[PDB]
RNA sequence: CCGUGAGGGAAAGGUGAAAAGAACCCCGGGAGGGGAGUGAAAUAGAGCCUGAAACCGUGGGCUUACAAGCAGUCACGGCCCCAAGGGGUUGUGGCGUGCCUAUUGAAGCAUGAGCCGGCGACUCACGGUCGUGGGCGAGCUUAAGCCGUUGAGGCGGAGG
RNA sequence: GGUGGAGCCUGGGAGUGAGGGCGCGAGCGAUAACGUCCGCGUCCGAGCGCGGGAACAACCGAGACCGCCAGCUAAGGCCCC
RNA sequence: GGGAUGACCCCAGGCGGUAGGGGAGCGUUCCCGAUGCCGAUGAAGGCCGACCCGCGAGGGCGGCUGGAGGUAAGGGAAGUG
C-alpha cells in the first residue's frame, strides 16, 4: 500500500514557495513509484456453505446423470494392475469409447491409477466426490463400494 | 488480478479522432481537445438540423415572395388567397413552381387571387 | 407528366420516373403498388388543376425497394456534467419507383 | 432531399434615377434590388440580382429637418477624433456618398455583404459615366 | 521565471509563419573567367583571381 | 531510380539543417553543389558531404551519370536528442538539447536527352 | 546521483532460429550511409521484436494574401480522388460565449489543464441493517480442530 | 368530481440544509441598491436547451426521446439588415 | 390490453435534467468452460475502413503492419474504463 511501501516519509517539496503540487512522500499512491490504492490483499475466499446445500448437490448432480443416461455402476474391474492397456480393454467392453469425457469414482486405487492419466478420464477417490468434478465430466462410472459410501454419506 | 488499461484508451482515443479528422490544430490532432469540439460539434448537429428546417422555409418563403411579386401581389396576401382556396399545395418545399416551370405558379397566383380578391 | 404527391407526412414533386427516400410505409414487399394523394395536376394539356383538399381523383402509382438505410448520424447533445452521446438516428427509408399519374 | 440552385445568370444592370426619392426609403428598396430578394433564383449565398446603378444623386431630398441634423460621424480617426458630418456638408462635397452610407447599413454584414456593395454604383447624376445598359426599374 | 512572458504557445500556424521569412537566400555565385568555377562575385577564388591573380598555386 | 543518402546522427539541430536544405531541395547537382560549397552555414558542410555520397551512390552503385541528375527530394529529421545541462542562476539547471539531425538526399535523373 | 551526516535514492529487459552480428567495394577524416552479402524477414542491423501518440519533416489533392474567429455545424457551389452514392477540401450564407471544478450564477478577465503516452482514486477483513437467489424450515447452523486428497472434500453440534 | 410518475403506510438509498431573480404582501434601509430578511407563488438552480427581448440564468413565449428540405401557431414582429 | 402465446402483436399516456435513487448493458485483466477450439493457408498488438450489427458503450468483417500467441456461448472474481 501508501504505508507498506520501501520508500521514505520525508515530505519531498516544502509545500508553498515551491511552485509544483503539494506532495508528501513518494510512496503516495498518485506517483508512479508509490503504492497501490486499494490493491488486493490476500485474503480466503472460502465460505461454509451449508451441508444441506452440499448434499443436495451431490445428490442433483449424480441426478443429472441418471437423468440423462450417463452413469455407470460397475463393481468387478477387469482391469488389474492399472495397466492402461487393461483399462482401455475394459473400457472398450463397458462402454466408455473414449469420446466422452467420464469421472471415474472408485475405490480401487489399482485402477484409479490406470485411469489416472488419459485426456478424458478424470481418476477420483471414492470420498472425494464433489459437483464441480461431475459436471465437468460428460460420463460417470462408480463403483458399488463408492456408490454405497455416497449413498451413506448424502440422505 | 491488475486489469491494465492499454489497449482500451487507445481505442477511444483513435475513436475521437476518427469522429474528429478535419478540425483546426490541437482541435484535431488532440485527444483531449477532441472531445471538447465533438461535444460542441455534435451539440450544433443538433441544434443546425433543427434549424435547417427552418433555415429552408426562410428560404422558400423568399422565392415565394420574389415569385410572386413578379404576378403583382405579395406572399401574404398569396398564402391568405391558398388557404382561403383551401389547398395542402405549393408546401413550400414546393417553391420549385415557382422557380422552374413557372406557368404552374402563374396558375397558382390566380387560383389564389380568386379565391380572396 | 408532372405530379406532385403527399406520403409519409411531406410533398414531394415527382416525375415520370423518380422516386428516393420516402418516410418507410406500411406496405411491406418489393412487387408493391401503393395510391398516395396527388395534389397539382401536371401542366400537360390534359392535366393543370390545383386541386382543394388534395383531392386529386387520380392517385400514382408507388412500386418500392423499401430498407433502412443506416445513416452516418451520432444525434448528440451535451448541456453539463452530461454526455448523451448515445442517439444515432438511421431513420428508417422506403425507396420508391413510382410509375404514372 | 430535392434540388434547386440557380445558375449564374447574366447580370440585371438596372439603372434608378433618384431624383426624387427620399434616402433610406429609396435605399431598401435598393438593397433588396442588390440581394437577389425579388427574383426566385435567390439562394443567399452567391450574390445573385442586380448590380444597381443609382444616380442624380444630390436633390436626394431628404425627411423634415435634417439640415444640419443627420449626423454622419462614422470616421473615428484615432486619437481625440470622432469626426461629425451633417447632411448638408455630405450633400456638398462628394454627395455620392450619403446613398453608399445608406446601403452600407441594409446590406449585411459578411463578404456577401461587401461584395453586394460593390455592385452599387452611385454616381451624382447624370451621365453616369459607366453605362449602355439600362432596365431603369423605378 | 520572470516578468515578461509567453501568455500561450504560438501555434504551428503562427510559428511556422514566422519562420517564413528565415528561409535562407541562395548564395551568389558567377563562372570566373578563366575557367568555370562558381566564385562568388568580386572575390579571387580558388582558381586564378582576377586578370594577374594573387595565386593559390599555379604559373 | 533515385539515390539514397542519409546521414543520420549527425550532429547539428536540425531546423538549422533544413534552412540549408530547403536551398538545394530541387536543384540540378553541378548548381547545388557549388551552392553549398559558399553557403554560409554550417548546414552546408555536413549537406555537402551527403550531397557528394548521393552523387557517388548514384554513380557507383546505380549507374545513374552524375551530370544528369539532380536533388529529386531532400529532409532532415530529429534524431536522438543529447539532453545536456545548463546550469543558470539559483540553480536551476534547465536541459540544454544537443538535437542530432539525420539529412536526406535522395538524387535522381532529370530526363536523357 | 543528492546529502557533511543520519539518510534519501533512481532510471535502465527483449536482434534473430542461429551472430550467419555485415567480408569486399564506393562516398566520407571518421561517424554515418549506398551497393554486395547474411537471413524467412535487415524500414529484425546492434542498447536492434512489436514499435502507437504528442512532435518534426518531405511529396501529392483541395484551399487561402478585403479579411472577424470557443475555430465548429448546417446549407448549397467549386474542384482531385470513386463513378450509384460517396469521402477530402472550403468559397460563401445561416447559426454558434470552450472543457472541468466551485457556484445564486462562468466564455468567463474565477480555478486547473502545454500536448501525448502510460500509473492514478468506493475496495477489503470482521460485525450489523434491509433486499434478492437459494437450501432447510420451528427448526437452522457450523467454528477451531481431526481425517483425507490434487488445485477431491468429509467429520466436527463447543457454540451461536 | 378528480386514474394521476396522485395519494397513505412500512422498509432501503439518499441528496440538501450558501440559494437567487421576478411578482405580490411587508419589515430593515432612504417610500436606495442586481441590498437584506420573511410569507405566498413562480422561474433559474438542474430548462437556458429553443423563440422574442440587439446581446443577457431567472422579462415575455414555451417544458427539447430521435429524425423529416412538411404544416398551424404563441411572445414578438412584417422597409432593409 | 390483443392474446386460440409464439406473451413477438397492438392501445392510452409519458420520455430536459444537477445532487441523487433505480434498472439494463458494453468493455479490460484473470479463472472455470480448456488435456478442448482457433492460429504461420498468420495470434495478440498497430495502422486504416467511406463498410457491416448495436441508441450507445462497443462488437464483427475486409485491407495492409506484425511474426506467436489467442481464447468462444454461459458463468465467476476484480488491482476493471
Ligand atoms: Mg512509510
Ligand atoms: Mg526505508
Ligand atoms: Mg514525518
Ligand atoms: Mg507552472
Ligand atoms: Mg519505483
Ligand atoms: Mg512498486
Ligand atoms: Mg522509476
Ligand atoms: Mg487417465
Ligand atoms: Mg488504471
Ligand atoms: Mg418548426
Ligand atoms: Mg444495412
Ligand atoms: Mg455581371
Ligand atoms: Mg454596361
Ligand atoms: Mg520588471
Ligand atoms: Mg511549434
Ligand atoms: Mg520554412
Ligand atoms: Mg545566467
Ligand atoms: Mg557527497
Ligand atoms: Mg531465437
Ligand atoms: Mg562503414
Ligand atoms: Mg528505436
Ligand atoms: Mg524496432
Ligand atoms: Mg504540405
Ligand atoms: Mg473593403
Ligand atoms: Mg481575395
Ligand atoms: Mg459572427
Ligand atoms: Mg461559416
Ligand atoms: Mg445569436
Ligand atoms: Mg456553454
Ligand atoms: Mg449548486
Ligand atoms: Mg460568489
Ligand atoms: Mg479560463
Ligand atoms: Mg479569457
Ligand atoms: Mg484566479
Ligand atoms: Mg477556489
Ligand atoms: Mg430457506
Ligand atoms: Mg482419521
Ligand atoms: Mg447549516
Ligand atoms: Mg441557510
Ligand atoms: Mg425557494
Ligand atoms: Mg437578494
Ligand atoms: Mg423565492
Ligand atoms: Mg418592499
Ligand atoms: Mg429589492
Ligand atoms: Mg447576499
Ligand atoms: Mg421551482
Ligand atoms: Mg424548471
Ligand atoms: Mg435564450
Ligand atoms: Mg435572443
Ligand atoms: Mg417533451
Ligand atoms: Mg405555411
Ligand atoms: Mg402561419
Ligand atoms: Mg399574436
Ligand atoms: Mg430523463
Ligand atoms: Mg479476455
Ligand atoms: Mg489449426
Ligand atoms: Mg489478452
Ligand atoms: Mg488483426
Ligand atoms: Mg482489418
Ligand atoms: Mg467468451
Ligand atoms: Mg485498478
Ligand atoms: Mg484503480
Amino acid at each position: 500500500t501508501r504505508g507498506e511501501v520501501a520508500y521514505s516519509g520525508r515530505k519531498i517539496w516544502p509545500q508553498k514557495h515551491t511552485g509544483r503540487a503539494r506532495h508528501g512522500d513518494i510512496g503516495a499512491p498518485i506517483f508512479v513509484g508509490g503504492g497501490v490504492v486499494f490493491g488486493p490483499k490476500p485474503r480466503d475466499y472460502s465460505y461454509t456453505l451449508p451441508k444441506k446445500v452440499r448434499k443436495k448437490g451431490l445428490a442433483m448432480a449424480v441426478a443429472d446423470r441418471a437423468r440423462e443416461g450417463k452413469l455407470l455402476l460397475v463393481e468387478a474391474f477387469a482391469g488389474v494392475n492399472g495397466k492402461t492397456k487393461e483399462f482401455l480393454a475394459w473400457a472398450k467392453e463397458a462402454g466408455l469409447d473414449g469420446s466422452e469425457s467420464v469421472l471415474l469414482v472408485t475405490g480401487n486405487e489399482l485402477v484409479r491409477r490406470a485411469a489416472r492419466n488419459l485426456p478424458w478420464v478424470v481418476t477420483l477417490a471414492p470420498e472425494g466426490l464433489n459437483v464441480y468434478d461431475i459436471v465437468r465430466t460428460e460420463r460417470l462410472v462408480m463403483d458399488l463400494d463408492a456408490w454405497e459410501v455416497f449413498q451413506n454419506r448424502i440422505g | 488480478p491488475r486489469a491494465k488499461t492499454g489497449v482500451v484508451r487507445r481505442r477511444k482515443h483513435k475513436k475521437i479522432l476518427k469522429l474528429a479528422k478535419g478540425y483546426w490544430g490541437l482541435r484535431s490532432k488532440s485527444f483531449r481537445k477532441a472531445r471538447e469540439t465533438l461535444f460542441a460539434a455534435g451539440n450544433y448537429a443538433y441544434a443546425h438540423r433543427k434549424r435547417r428546417k427552418r433555415d429552408f422555409r426562410r428560404l422558400w418563403i423568399v422565392r415565394i415572395n420574389a415569385a410572386c411579386r413578379q404576378h403583382g401581389l405579395n406572399y401574404s396576401t398569396f398564402i391568405h388567397g391558398l388557404k382561403k382556396a383551401g389547398i395542402e399545395v405549393d408546401r413550400k418545399n414546393l417553391a420549385d413552381l415557382a422557380v422552374r416551370e413557372p406557368q404552374v405558379f402563374a396558375e397558382l397566383v390566380e387560383r389564389a387571387k380568386a379565391a380572396q380578391g | 407528366m408532372f405530379a406532385i404527391v403527399k406520403t409519409g407526412g411531406k410533398q414531394y414533386r415527382v416525375e415520370p420516373g423518380l422516386k428516393l427516400r420516402v418516410e418507410k410505409l406500411d406496405a411491406e414487399p418489393g412487387a408493391t403498388v401503393e395510391l398516395p394523394v396527388l395534389l397539382l395536376g401536371g401542366e400537360k394539356t390534359v392535366v393543370g388543376t390545383p386541386v382543394v383538399e388534395g383531392a386529386s381523383v387520380v392517385a400514382e402509382v408507388l412500386g418500392h425497394g423499401r430498407g433502412k438505410k443506416i445513416l452516418v448520424s451520432k444525434f448528440k447533445a451535451k448541456v453539463q456534467y452530461r454526455r448523451k452521446k448515445g442517439h444515432r438516428q438511421p431513420y428508417t427509408e422506403l425507396l420508391i419507383k413510382e410509375i404514372r399519374g | 432531399m430535392k434540388t434547386y440552385v440557380p445558375k449564374q445568370v447574366e447580370p440585371r444592370w438596372v439603372l434608378i434615377d433618384a431624383e426624387g426619392k427620399t434616402l433610406g426609403r429609396l435605399a431598401t428598396k435598393i438593397a433588396t434590388l442588390l440581394r437577389g430578394k425579388h427574383r426566385p433564383d435567390w439562394t443567399p449565398n452567391v450574390a445573385m440580382g442586380d448590380f444597381v446603378v443609382v444616380v442624380n444623386a444630390d436633390k436626394i431630398r431628404v425627411t423634415g429637418k435634417k439640415l444640419e441634423q443627420k449626423i454622419y460621424t462614422r470616421y473615428s480617426g484615432y486619437p481625440g477624433g470622432l469626426k461629425k458630418i451633417p447632411l448638408e456638408k455630405m450633400l456638398a462635397t462628394h454627395p455620392e456618398r450619403v446613398l453608399e452610407h445608406a446601403v452600407k447599413g441594409m446590406l449585411p454584414k459578411g463578404p456577401l455583404g461587401r461584395r453586394l456593395f460593390k455592385r452599387l454604383k452611385v454616381y451624382a447624376g447624370p451621365d453616369h459615366p459607366h453605362q449602355a445598359q439600362r432596365p431603369e426599374k423605378l | 521565471a520572470k516578468h515578461p512572458v509567453p501568455k500561450k504557445k504560438t501555434s504551428k500556424a503562427r510559428r511556422d509563419a514566422r519562420r517564413s521569412h528565415h528561409a535562407l537566400t541562395p548564395p551568389t555565385l558567377v563562372p570566373c573567367p578563366e575557367c568555370k568555377a562558381m566564385k562568388p562575385p568580386h572575390t579571387v577564388c580558388p582558381e586564378c583571381g582576377y586578370y594577374a591573380g594573387r595565386k593559390v598555386l599555379e604559373v | 531510380m533515385e539515390a539514397k543518402a542519409i546521414a543520420r546522427y549527425v550532429r547539428i539541430s536540425p531546423r538549422k539543417v533544413r534552412l540549408v536544405v530547403d536551398l538545394i531541395r530541387g536543384k540540378s547537382l553541378e548548381e547545388a553543389r557549388n551552392i553549398l560549397r559558399y553557403t554560409n552555414k554550417r548546414g552546408a558542410y555536413f549537406v555537402a558531404k551527403v550531397l557528394e555520397s548521393a552523387a557517388a551512390n548514384a554513380v557507383n552503385n546505380h549507374d545513374m551519370l552524375e551530370d544528369r541528375l539532380y536533388v529529386k527530394a531532400a529532409y532532415v529529421d530529429e534524431g536522438p536528442a543529447l539532453k545536456r545541462v545548463l546550469p543558470r542562476a539559483r540553480g536551476r539547471a534547465d536541459i540544454i538539447k544537443k538535437r542530432t539531425s539525420h539529412i536526406t538526399v535522395i538524387l535522381g535523373e532529370k530526363h536523357g536527352k
